[PDB]
C-alpha cells in the first residue's frame, strides 16, 4: 500500500485464484484517540473503533472511502484505489491501445517545432469517473524544467456501438540551459483513475521524432504572360522555429509518378487541386497536412 | 482449498460454564477467521470476524483468539441462547472454508429410555406393507443401539432410525426405530421385539408383542 | 558557396545511407531505434553548438581555428569556437572507432557487412577542411565479431544523430 | 434492519433448471458483495462464491464454477442463484449472505430456500394408528405418516389443545424416493377412553389434511 496523493492510496494485488489479500491499517488523521468509528462511502454502518482500523483488502469491494467520525461529525478519510496485476502484466483497461507505431501505444505525442511545447492525447471508450494527472522529465536529472497541464477532453469519434473520447495534453519543457542535441528520451507518465480503478501509463520519446510541422504559410501563381507553367512559391509555417538554416526543412508538392520533392522555397510545375507537405529536412518525421490552391 | 477442522466435533455442557471450541486451517490464514452459530431450522448468525473481534451486536460473554493456524471461541459465562453448532470460516484464500461444526448439547443427568413396541395397523396390512416401530422416549445420552429380533432372529439393512433435538425443556433425546416388511413376510413370523442397549440400562431391556391381546 | 556544407552534407549522406545498409543487412541483431553517445562528458559540442540567436549569452576554452578552413565566417570566429573545436573532436572519437570497427569487420570470416570506405573518407575530407591541430587520448574493452557488429548499429545511430547536428551548424554558418 | 429475504422452498425433478432470489433492504445495496452458499441435509456450509451489486465481478468456489450462476439486478436489489439442469445431489437448503467490506466474512444472511430434487412426483401421505397396548401408568400412542413428497408436513393434537408431550420426529427419506415420519405421545394409562386423542396432519404440497383417531384393542 503506497500513497498517491494525501489521502489517496493505493493497494496492489494479483489474480491469481489462491492468491490473498493485503491486510491494511488505516489510521485516523486526528490527536484524539477517543470514541471514534469507521464507514465505508455512503453506508453509516460503523465498520469498527479506534483511532486504528485495520482490514483487509481482496475485492472492488474493499475500496472506496473509508470515514472516521466522533460526534456524527465526520474526522478525516480515506479513499483506496486497486492497482490490478493480471499476471506479471497491469492492467490497461480504461486507455485503448492505438496499435499504430509499434503495439500498446497507449498515450501518443506530436510536436510542432523544436521549441520544448507538445501534445499528447489517449484514447478512451469510458466518460465517467475518470481523473488523470499528468508528469513529464527528461532523464534522471532536472526533475523541473517539463511541466505540464491539466487533460482535458478534444474529441468523440463515435464507433460501431461504443463512443470513443480522445482526451489531449500539453506540456512544456524549459531547459535553465538548451542542448544542440537531445541526448536522453523525453518520458510522460499518466495516472488514470476510473472510479475504484487505478492504473498509470509511460511513453519515451525524442522531440526530433515526434514532429509535426504546420501546413507551408501562404502560396501563388505566375503564368506570366500566355505561357502556362504554372510557378509555386510559400514561405516557412509560422510555428516552426529558427532559424530556418539551423532548422531546415523539406516539402513534397503534390496534385490531384509525379511526386516532386525539394528542399528550396519555391519551385514550378506543369498545369492542368494542388497542394505541398513539409517534413524536418534532417529526420523522417511526419509530413504536415496539405495546403490547397486553384488549378 | 484450505482445510478447516473443529474439534471436538461435539461437546456438552451446563448453564454459566466457560467453554472453548477449537478450530485450525490446514495452512496459514493469518487471522483471518469468523465464527457462525446456527441453530436447528434457522439460518447462521454472524458472531466473530479477524480471529478475536465481536461483530457489532453480539454478547459481551463472547470472544476469540488466535492467528496464523490454531483458532479459538470463548464463551466466559454461558447461557440458554447459546446452545447451537458453531462453525469457523477462512477467509484468506479462495474459496473461503468451513469447519464442519461443533454441536453445543446441555448437560443433565443420565436417564434410561422410556421403551414401547408398536404393532402395524390392520388398515395397512390390507395395503401391502407393514411399519412395525420401536419408540425409545426421553433420555440421555443419544448414545443408544436398537436391534430388532424377530423370532430370536437379527435384523439387517432393514430398520430407519430418526432421532429429535434435546427437548428445549427437559434436555432430553428420543428416538424411533422402524422396521419395515411386506404384508407376506410379516405374517411370516410370530415374536416382533426390539432390544434397546443403552447407558442409563443396567443391560439390555427388550419390548416384544406376538399377535393377540383383546 | 560553402566549402564545409558541401563536405558536411556529404557525411551526413554518406552515416544515413551506411546505417540503412546494417539494419537492412543485419537482422538477428537488436538494430530497431538503445541509444548511446560516445562523447559524452569528453566532449562540449552539445552544450554551444546552437546559433548566437538562442544562445542569448553564456549563461550556461579551446578556441583557435586554423588559417585555411572555410570562411562565411563572418560568424564563425565568434562564439561557435568552442563548437568547432569540440565538433571537430568529436570526429577524432569517431574516427578510431570506425577505423577499429573496420579493422575487425575485415577480419570476421562471416563476410556479413562492410564498413563502406566512401564513409570513412568523407569523415577524414572534413577534418582536413576544418584543419585544426589536436593532441589527444585513443582505458577500454575489446570484443569479437559478433560484438562488434552490435557496437556499430549503435554508433551508425548515434553518428547520424551527430552529423545532423554538423550540418545544422554548417547549414547556418553558410547562411550568416 | 438490514435484511436479506429469499424466496419460497421450491421442488423439482432431476434435469429440470431453476432460479431462486433473495432481496435485500435496509442497507446500502451497492456498498455490500452478495454471496451464496449451501448446506446439504444435515451437513455443513459449502461457500459457493460470492460477486458485486453494480459491476459484474463474480468470484466462484471452483467446485460450483460452471455448475451455477450468479447475478444481480441491483434495480431491485435482488441477487440470483440459477442452475440449468438439476441433479439429485442439488438437493438442499441455499442460503444468500452479505459479504462485510474489508474482511470478506459474511456479514448477515438470508432464512433459507430449501430446495428439493428428487424424480418424485408430489403426493400426500397415508395417516395410520399406533394404538396403545396394555399398562394396567404411563402409555404411549402415535400417529405414522408415511409415504409422502415433499416435505414439509405439520403435525399437531386435539387441533393443537395436545403439545405437552408430543415427539414429531424428523421425517426420514426412504428408499422409495418418499418420506415418512412419525408423531408420538407420552399419556397417563387413565385417559385412554375418557378422552379421546387425534392427531391432525397437514401436508400442504397437495392440499392434504387426514385426522386420525387413535384409540386401543
Ligand atoms: C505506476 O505504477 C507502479 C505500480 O503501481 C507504481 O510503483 C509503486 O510505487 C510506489 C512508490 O512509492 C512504491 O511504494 C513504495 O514502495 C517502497 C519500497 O517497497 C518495499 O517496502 C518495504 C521494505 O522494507 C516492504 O513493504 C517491501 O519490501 C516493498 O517492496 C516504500 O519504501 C515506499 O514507502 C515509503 O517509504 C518512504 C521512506 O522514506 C516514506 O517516506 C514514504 O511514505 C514511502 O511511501 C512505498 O510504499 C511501490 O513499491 C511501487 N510498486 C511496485 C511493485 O513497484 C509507480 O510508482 C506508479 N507511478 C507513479 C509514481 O505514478
Amino acid at each position: 500500500i503506497w500513497e498517491l496523493k494525501k489521502d489517496v492510496y493505493v493497494v496492489e494485488l494479483d489474480w491469481y485464484p489462491d492468491a490473498p489479500g493485503e491486510m491494511v491499517v488505516l489510521t485516523c488523521d486526528t490527536p484524539e484517540e477517543d470514541g471514534i468509528t469507521w464507514t465505508l462511502d455512503q453506508s453509516s454502518e460503523v465498520l469498527g473503533s479506534g483511532k486504528t482500523l485495520t482490514i483487509q483488502v481482496k475485492e472492488f469491494g474493499d475500496a472506496g472511502q473509508y470515514t472516521c467520525h466522533k460526534g456524527g461529525e465526520v474526522l478525516s478519510h480515506s479513499l483506496l484505489l486497486l492497482h490490478k496485476k493480471e499476471d506479471g502484466i497491469w492492467s490497461t483497461d480504461i486507455l485503448k491501445d492505438q496499435k499504430e507505431p509499434k503495439n500498446k501505444t497507449f498515450l501518443r505525442c506530436e510536436a510542432k517545432n523544436y521549441s520544448g511545447r507538445f501534445t499528447c492525447w489517449w484514447l478512451t471508450t469510458i466518460s465517467t469517473d475518470l481523473t488523470f494527472s499528468v508528469k513529464s522529465s527528461r532523464g534522471s536529472s532536472d526533475p523541473q524544467g517539463v511541466t505540464c497541464g491539466a487533460a482535458t477532453l478534444s474529441a468523440e469519434r463515435v464507433r460501431g456501438d461504443n463512443k470513443e473520447y480522445e482526451y489531449s495534453v500539453e506540456c512544456q519543457e524549459d531547459s535553465a540551459c538548451p542542448a544542440a542535441e537531445e541526448s536522453l528520451p523525453i518520458e510522460v507518465m499518466v495516472d488514470a483513475v476510473h472510479k475504484l480503478k487505478y492504473e498509470n501509463y509511460t511513453s519515451s520519446f525524442f522531440i526530433r521524432d515526434i514532429i509535426k510541422p504546420d501546413p507551408p504559410k501562404n502560396l501563388q501563381l505566375k503564368p506570366l504572360k500566355n505561357s502556362r507553367q504554372v510557378e509555386v512559391s510559400w514561405e516557412y509555417p509560422d510555428t516552426w522555429s529558427t532559424p530556418h538554416s539551423y532548422f531546415s526543412l523539406t516539402f513534397c508538392v503534390q496534385v490531384q509518378k509525379d511526386r516532386v520533392f525539394t528542399d528550396k522555397t519555391s519551385a514550378t510545375v506543369i498545369c492542368r487541386s494542388i497542394s505541398v507537405r513539409a517534413q524536418d529536412r534532417y529526420y523522417s518525421s511526419s509530413w504536415s497536412e496539405w495546403a490547397s490552391v486553384p488549378c | 482449498d484450505i482445510q478447516m477442522t473443529q474439534s471436538p466435533s461435539s461437546l456438552s455442557a451446563s448453564v454459566g460454564d466457560r467453554v472453548t471450541i477449537t478450530c485450525r486451517a490446514s495452512q496459514g490464514i493469518s487471522s483471518w477467521l469468523a465464527w457462525y452459530q446456527q441453530k436447528p431450522e434457522k439460518a447462521p448468525k454472524s458472531l466473530i470476524y479477524a480471529a478475536s473481534s465481536l461483530q457489532s451486536g453480539v454478547p459481551s460473554r463472547f470472544s476469540g483468539s488466535g492467528s496464523g493456524t490454531d483458532f479459538t471461541l470463548t464463551i466466559s459465562s454461558l447461557q440458554p441462547e447459546d446452545f447451537a453448532t458453531y462453525y469457523c470460516q477462512q477467509y484468506n484464500i479462495y474459496p473461503y472454508t468451513f469447519g464442519q461444526g461443533t454441536k453445543l448439547e446441555i448437560k443433565r443427568t443420565v436417564a434410561a429410555p422410556s421403551v414401547f413396541i408398536f404393532p402395524p395397523s390392520d388398515e395397512q396390512l390390507k395395503s401391502g406393507t407393514a411399519s412395525v416401530v420401536c419408540l425409545l422416549n426421553n433420555f440421555y445420552p443419544r448414545e443408544a443401539k436398537v436391534q430388532w429380533k424377530v423370532d430370536n432372529a437379527l435384523q439387517s439393512g432393514n430398520s430407519q432410525e430418526s432421532v429429535t433435538e434435546q427437548d428445549s425443556k427437559d434436555s432430553t433425546y428420543s428416538l424411533s426405530s422402524t422396521l419395515t416388511l411386506s404384508k407376506a413376510d410379516y405374517e411370516k413370523h410370530k415374536v416382533y421385539a426390539c432390544e434397546v442397549t443403552h447407558q442409563g440400562l443396567s443391560s439390555p431391556v427388550t419390548k416384544s408383542f406376538n399377535r393377540g391381546e383383546c | 558557396m560553402f566549402p564545409c556544407l558541401h563536405h558536411s552534407q556529404n557525411l551526413l549522406r554518406a552515416v544515413s545511407n551506411m546505417l540503412q545498409k546494417a539494419r537492412q543487412t543485419l537482422e538477428f541483431y537488436p538494430c530497431t531505434s538503445d541509444h548511446e553517445d560516445i562523447t559524452k562528458d569528453k566532449t562540449s559540442t552539445v552544450e554551444a553548438c546552437l546559433p548566437l540567436e538562442l544562445t542569448k549569452n553564456e549563461s550556461c576554452e579551446t578556441s583557435f581555428i586554423t588559417n585555411g578552413s572555410c570562411l562565411a565566417s563572418r560568424k564563425t570566429s565568434f562564439m561557435m569556437a568552442l563548437c568547432l573545436s569540440s565538433i571537430y573532436e568529436d570526429l577524432k572519437m569517431y574516427q578510431v572507432e570506425f577505423k577499429t570497427m573496420n579493422a575487425k569487420l575485415l577480419m570476421d570470416p562471416k563476410r556479413q557487412i562492410f564498413l563502406d570506405q566512401n564513409m570513412l573518407a568523407v569523415i577524414d575530407e572534413l577534418m582536413q577542411a576544418l584543419n585544426f591541430n589536436s593532441e589527444t587520448v585513443p582505458s577500454l574493452e575489446e570484443p569479437d565479431f559478433y560484438k562488434t557488429k552490435i557496437k556499430l548499429c549503435i554508433l551508425l545511430h548515434a553518428f547520424r544523430i551527430r552529423a545532423v547536428t554538423i550540418d545544422r551548424v554548417m547549414s547556418y554558418l553558410n547562411a550568416s | 434492519e438490514v435484511q436479506l429475504v429469499q424466496s419460497g422452498a421450491e421442488v423439482k425433478k432431476p434435469g429440470e433448471s431453476l432460479k431462486i432470489s433473495c432481496k435485500g433492504s435496509g442497507y446500502s445495496f451497492t456498498t455490500y458483495w452478495l454471496g451464496w452458499v449451501r448446506q446439504m441435509p444435515g451437513k455443513g456450509l459449502d461457500w459457493i462464491g460470492i460477486m458485486s451489486p453494480v459491476d459484474s465481478d463474480i468470484r466462484y468456489s471452483p467446485s460450483f464454477q460452471g455448475q451455477v450462476t450468479m447475478s444481480v439486478d441491483k434495480s431491485i436489489t435482488t441477487a440470483y442463484l440459477q442452475w440449468n439442469s438439476l441433479k439429485a445431489s442439488d438437493t438442499a437448503m441455499y442460503y444468500c449472505a452479505r459479504r462485510r467490506p474489508g474482511q470478506g466474512y459474511f456479514d448477515f444472511w438470508g432464512q433459507g430456500t430449501l430446495v428439493t430434487v428428487s424424480s418424485s412426483s408430489t403426493k400426500g401421505p397415508s395417516v395410520f394408528p399406533l394404538a396403545p397396548s396394555s399398562k394396567s401408568g404411563t402409555a404411549a400412542l402415535g400417529c405414522l405418516v408415511k409415504d409422502y413428497f415433499p416435505e414439509p408436513v405439520t403435525v399437531s393434537w386435539n387441533s393443537g389443545a395436545l403439545t405437552s408431550g408430543v415427539h414429531t420426529f424428523p421425517a426420514v427419506l426412504q428408499s422409495s424416493g418418499l418420506y415418512s415420519l412419525s408423531s408420538v405421545v407420552t399419556v397417563p394409562s387413565s385417559s385412554l377412553g375418557t378422552q379421546t386423542y387425534i392427531c391432525n396432519v397437514n401436508h400442504k404440497p397437495s392440499n392434504t389434511k387426514v385426522d386420525k383417531r387413535v384409540e386401543p384393542k
